[PDB]
RNA sequence: CCGGCCGGGAACUCAAAGGAGACUGCCAGUGAUAAACUGGAGGAAGGUGGGGAUGACGUCAAGUCAUCAUGGCCCUUACGACCAGGGCUACACACGUGCUACAAUGGCGCAUACAAAGAGAAGCGACCUCGCGAGAGCAAGCGGACCUCAUAAAGUGCGUCGUAGUCCGGAUUGGAGUCUGCAACUCGACUCCAUGAAGUCGGAAUCGCUAGUAAUCGUGGAUCAGAAUGCCACGGUGAAUAC
RNA sequence: AAGAACCUUACCUGGUCUUGACAUCCACGGAAGUUUUCAGAGAUGAGAAUGUGCCUUCGGGAACCGUGAGACAGGUGCUGC
């Protein structure tokens, strides 16, 4: 909807991205940058995006790809 | 020879010479029927033209800007009411026994402060 | 009226003026429709990240120059509505009196 | 109002052959001051009936007006207690512009195709009085006639 | 030829500006167009009178600048200097193009 | 008249009938018509069977009623499925493009009952 | 090449200044021969011509020490300071202010004519090329009565729609795209593709308006990187009633 | 509030700083400034190359930056009774 040259991303949330890829399987990345992108080569990952005041573990997924990572981080809790 | 009027209604300014000749009128480069002369108000330039006729006496070379159809109209009335001076006050005795010589300014009032359309209060209510 | 947050936007606008206006041809002139397509325009936006999250002009909010007040502001004066009519009612202003018409 | 003694003002003649009433009459049928619109109308309606009734646009409304132009109205004038209703006797400049209102009223409801069909309907329904401002006319005449007990 | 426009605030003040500065230039450099009116802009400002609620009462503020134009049609050696270092008057900025 | 589906229009010109599929509305009827020949004029009551052929021919190109169905179906699972912000407010029933839930938002949320 | 495009002028429109005039000035009647009211003549304007700013001693021990200044109470290894993310946009509900409508004096497609007031330089941005489109690429003029914003709409004529929840209505929804911005999920605007809702004039109750006012239609500006149906201002058509 | 994406922000979670981000005094050492790499959510810490004048009281000066104590700074904290 917006951005049309490219995603976008992190220095540091990309350069952890592919550290963790090309050393295996890893603890939850804590990441604070939910306005990034998700490739399509982090997927396996578990990554802990924050939602205001806590880490919420999401497993990257081949759909969970053009989205960012702020749309599985449900901040305001109702009830 | 040829005469001058110069008319304004409502945002309007006109420029009507006044020449001797055909009963036609020429306005902007174009007649009278394709002008306005199809909308309403067809001849509130010609109402003031039956007291003194019009058919084949003269015709008007007119210019006119500003304003709306009904503005321009009415500073074209009113241009040929001053430029009717060849046939001074003579004339103009009966001309202003109905009217066609009131400048009738009525200018749109400014829109006020608060208000919505220089009277339309924004609903009050009490609670 | 929060030295604090006085400083912080002197600050920003030290760092903008220093860092952009004069590099903004990382994001204006590399991020063009031409041979850049490449990983040239990949590596501009990525260094795009160089510079921190200040340094933007869209972070400018433009505060006034007396008081420091985010609303109200006339960009003409550079006061916002309070001061500015107090200096027009004072005579500091030239040519600002009262309109009516 | 309470001291403002002013009087009405001086609308204009229509632009068709001389008259004010029938210029009244388009003024009132106007809405979102759309003049020209309205005189397209009133015009249509007016040519619709005259060749219709074989009279012409001036005579034509004159015998349908009368037909809904009502004798008296009742307001309320309470006196020291009881608030009650007072027919009375209506000024003329009021009763044609209420009998024209009354038509362009009717002719509001009553859909057949579009408005001046509508509107010479209406006129050619006042003009034999069978129509709907004749029948709110009577309705008039029926609330008086019947509380004429208070003068 | 020469291009002579002067804008200022007051009129009561930019009106003899033009008088001393058009007769300084034709007493001896005559063949001047004289003060051309080229309208007022009139910047309107409306603000709040109050720093709080009540935003119904707002305070309205206008600023007059009134242009002028002299228009020198030969650019004379009685005209092309005598504009120059002549600059009092002051409230009043004048821009001359050749 | 019997193109995809439905399409059954009896006194309508050919692209306000054709606006009654699911599909199809008004830029895409036109186009379907300027590709098969036909005017915007005409109605059902006098385009022959020969130019319903083509209507039938030329409609099938693009998503129909069953396809389009589907295809808004299987979005809406696949983000209920994905668990989404914009999941979670179509499970919760309520608007998704940031309108006021305070206030406004009453067609999505359901009637005014309570 | 009929574009005031070019010579040519200060007549005309417009334009910024200085003056005249409108001030109960004159007449008739009424009124305590006073004030004043009514009517009339000239006049564009009759009686404070139209509109605006201008807000009396004081009341509400009203609102703001969060725009700003300051008495005193407090923190002053903190209630001070910096930063990533979130919220101020959350929703079982109630209310206020507006817009959109509910359609035929109207919706849709086409051809046409008439405005005022304003903004503009790390901005307005001609012209030309691409797309149905929002916009993109090259790139003149303009710190301005020349250049841009900027095509004014209602209105006029033509053809369709036959009173149907219908071509009125546009809410919500999925993919894709355009623009600002370092980043548009939370949380922007914009054009297109599909969808089409409730709504058929609104209960008690309640608000605005007596003239170019209301009603209706469009245009500009401040805020602003972007982001108004709000605010301010301008202009077009333009009523009814006041016993 | 003449316009909350970040900013604005005065609120919350989390990580930090502390005579302090903003202002003045003493003493000490370093021209200021510029480019750049590592870890990080960033604040920040650790670094690597450069640059050395405006006047000579010339035990250095007129700026800028690194640190120690004390006077202090700061508060959109309360009180419009």
């Amino acid at each position: 909807r917006s951005l049309k040259k490219g995603p976008f991303i992190d220095l540091h949330l990309l350069k952890k991205v592919e550290k963790a890829v090309e050393s295996g399987d890893k603890k939850p990345l804590r990441t604070w940058s939910r306005r990034s992108t998700i490739f399509p080569n982090m997927i396996g990952l578990t990554i802990a995006v924050h939602n205001g005041r806590q880490h919420v573990p999401v497993f990257v997924t081949d759909e969970m790809v053009g989205h960012k990572l702020g749309e599985f981080a449900p901040t305001r809790t109702y009830r | 020879n040829q005469y001058y009027g110069t008319g304004r209604r409502k945002s309007s300014a006109a420029r009507v010479f006044i020449k001797p000749g055909n009963g036609k009128i020429v306005i902007n480069q174009r007649s009278l029927e394709q002008y306005f002369g199809r909308e309403t108000a067809r001849m509130v330039v010609r109402q003031p033209l039956e007291l003194v006729d019009m058919v084949e006496k003269l015709d008007l070379y007119i210019t006119v800007k500003g304003g709306g159809i009904s503005g321009q109209a009415g500073a074209i009335r009113h241009g040929i009411t001053r430029a009717l001076m060849e046939y001074d006050e003579s004339l103009r005795s009966e001309l202003r026994k109905a009217g066609f010589v009131t400048r009738d300014a009525r200018q749109v009032e400014r829109k006020k402060v608060g208000l919505r359309k220089a009277r339309r209060r924004p609903q009050f209510s009490k609670r | 009226a929060k030295q604090s947050m006085k400083a912080r936007e002197v600050k920003r606008v030290a760092l903008a003026d220093k860092y952009f206006a004069k590099r903004a041809e990382l994001k204006a002139i590399i991020s063009d429709v031409n041979a850049a397509s490449d990983e040239d325009r990949w590596n501009a936006v990525l260094k795009l990240q160089t510079l921190p999250r200040d340094s933007s002009p869209s972070r400018q909010r433009n505060r006034c120059r007396q008081t420091g007040r985010p609303h109200g502001f006339l960009r003409k004066f550079g006061l916002s509505r309070i001061k500015v009519r107090e200096a027009a009612m004072r005579g500091e202003i030239p040519g600002l009196k009262k309109a009516s018409w | 109002p309470r001291r403002r003694v002013i009087g009405q003002r001086k609308i204009l003649p229509d632009p068709k052959f001389g008259s004010e009433l029938l210029a009244k009459f388009v003024n009132i049928l106007m809405v979102d001051g759309k003049k020209s619109t309205a005189e397209s109308i009133v015009y249509s309606a007016l040519e619709t009936l005259a060749q219709r009734s074989g009279k012409s646009e001036l005579e034509a409304f004159e015998v349908a007006l009368e037909n809904v132009r009502p004798t008296v109205e009742v307001k309320s004038r309470r006196v020291g207690g009881s608030t009650y209703q007072v027919p009375v006797e209506v000024r003329p400049v009021r009763r044609n512009a209420l009998a024209m209102r009354w038509i362009v009223e009717a002719a509001r409801k009553r859909g057949d195709k579009s408005m001046a069909l509508r509107l010479a309907n209406e006129l050619s329904d006042a003009a034999e009085n069978k129509g709907t401002a004749v029948k709110k006319r009577e309705d008039v005449h029926r609330m008086a006639e019947a509380n004429k007990a208070f003068a | 030829r020469i291009r002579i426009r002067l804008k200022a605030f007051d009129h009561r003040l930019i009106d003899q500006a033009t008088a001393e500065i058009v007769e300084t230039a034709k007493r001896t450099g005559a063949q001047v167009r004289g003060p051309i009116p080229l309208p007022t802009r009139k910047e309107r400002f409306t603000v709040l009178i109050s720093p709080h609620v009540n935003k119904d009462a707002r305070d309205q503020y206008e600023i007059r600048t009134h242009l002028r134009l002299v228009d020198i049609v030969e650019p004379t050696e009685k005209t092309v200097d005598a504009l120059m270092r002549l600059d009092l008057a002051a409230g009043v900025d004048v821009q001359i193009s050749l | 008249a019997r193109i995809a589906g439905i399409n059954i229009p009896d006194h309508k010109h050919a692209v306000i009938a054709l606006t009654s599929i699911y599909g199809v509305g008004k830029t895409r009827s036109k186009a379907i018509l300027a590709a098969a020949g036909i005017a915007e004029d005409v109605k059902i009551s006098e385009l022959s069977e020969g130019q319903i052929d083509t209507l039938r021919d030329e409609v099938a190109k693009f998503v129909v009623e069953g396809d389009l169905r589907r295809e808004i179906s299987m979005s809406i699972k696949r983000l209920m499925d994905l668990g989404c912000y914009r999941g979670l407010r179509h499970r919760r029933g309520l608007p998704v493009r940031g309108q006021r839930t305070k206030t406004n938002a009453r067609t999505r949320k359901g009637p005014r009952k309570p």
